[PDB]
């Protein structure tokens, strides 16, 4: 009959299929970028917490705070309860 | 730990002392009651980057490492960061879990020999080279004697060209003597602080310094 290139006429079914494909791609992209953002947030929060722990350790070292009870280093040397 | 209770009297480890821990004498008659000894606990030791690097370097030096041989080599080494045989065992266990050390029942002798995973051997080599370069760059006095450095390079080349087993043994003896001489004055102190991570697991942050007893 015809020899032109194979062209699908625009129909409700075809346009609905294209809309569904775009919706699926949009959902996938949204979730992927959301996961990336959450990973970045978690990484930076862990970095901040590590910085906080380093600052706490430095302050405790300066102030002579051992954070191991009212007992002196002798109990830790004994190691009978650590 | 304390020498008189956790070990028989007269046993002392020439490792890295803990900061502020008092070396207090204990009477010879001291002895635990069996139930108390069973209930006794132990302070957690550092299993992280520096201890594992030190142990990996020791194994890299002495690829075939027996138990007593490994402990003696660690004691001889001047970069000691460990504190006791318990700390050494914990570091070895951590390295094994990471996949660095492998223990094999030697056919020649019943003693358990130790090897390094070939996959991790490149990592061990990189760690050793990086540590050596960092020490060389940090040492301010090093390089002030160009003649001494040239003579040492000549000695290295001579050992490489000839059989260097005797030279290595003599160097190990000299290193042991120098480590004893250093311990006479200086000591590597360890200072630790507990903390709680986000996961809720209690861990310890450690830092090592060098103090001059004088």
């Amino acid at each position: 009959e015809s020899r032109h290139l194979p062209v699908l006429p625009m129909t409700p079914r075809i346009v609905f299929e294209h809309a569904n494909e775009k919706r699926i791609d949009t959902a996938k992209r949204m979730r992927r970028d959301r996961r990336r953002i959450e990973e970045l947030k978690t990484l930076e929060f862990w970095g901040w917490y590590m910085k906080l722990q380093r600052v706490r350790g430095r302050w405790c070292r300066e102030q002579g705070v051992s954070s191991r009870g009212v007992y002196g280093p002798a109990v830790d040397a004994a190691e009978l309860w650590g | 730990w304390q020498s008189g209770v956790h070990t028989p009297h007269g046993v002392v480890y020439r490792g890295a002392k803990m900061k502020n821990w008092p070396e207090q004498r204990i009477p010879e008659n001291f002895k635990f009651t069996e139930e108390q000894r069973f209930r006794t606990k132990a302070i957690p030791r550092d299993v992280g980057t520096i201890p594992r690097n030190f142990v990996l370097g020791v194994l890299y030096r002495h690829q075939p490492c027996e138990v007593g041989g490994l402990w003696e080599h660690c004691t001889n080494d001047p970069e000691i960061v460990l504190d006791s045989k318990r700390h050494l065992r914990e570091v070895l266990k951590q390295a094994r879990e990471e996949g660095f050390v492998t223990f094999e029942r030697d056919a020649i002798s019943n003693e358990w020999l130790c090897f390094l995973t070939r996959e991790r051997y490149e990592e061990v080599q990189r760690i050793v080279t990086a540590k050596s370069e960092a020490v060389d760059t940090h040492s301010g006095l090093r390089g002030a004697a160009a003649t001494e450095t040239s003579t040492y390079a000549e000695k290295f080349r001579e050992m490489n060209v000839e059989a260097k087993e005797a030279h290595a043994r003599r160097l190990e003896e000299e290193v042991a003597n120098t480590t004893r001489y250093l311990r006479r004055f200086q000591q590597r102190e360890i200072d630790y602080l507990p903390y709680t991570d986000l996961n809720g697991k209690v861990n310890f942050m450690w830092w090592y310094e060098t103090r001059d007893v004088q």
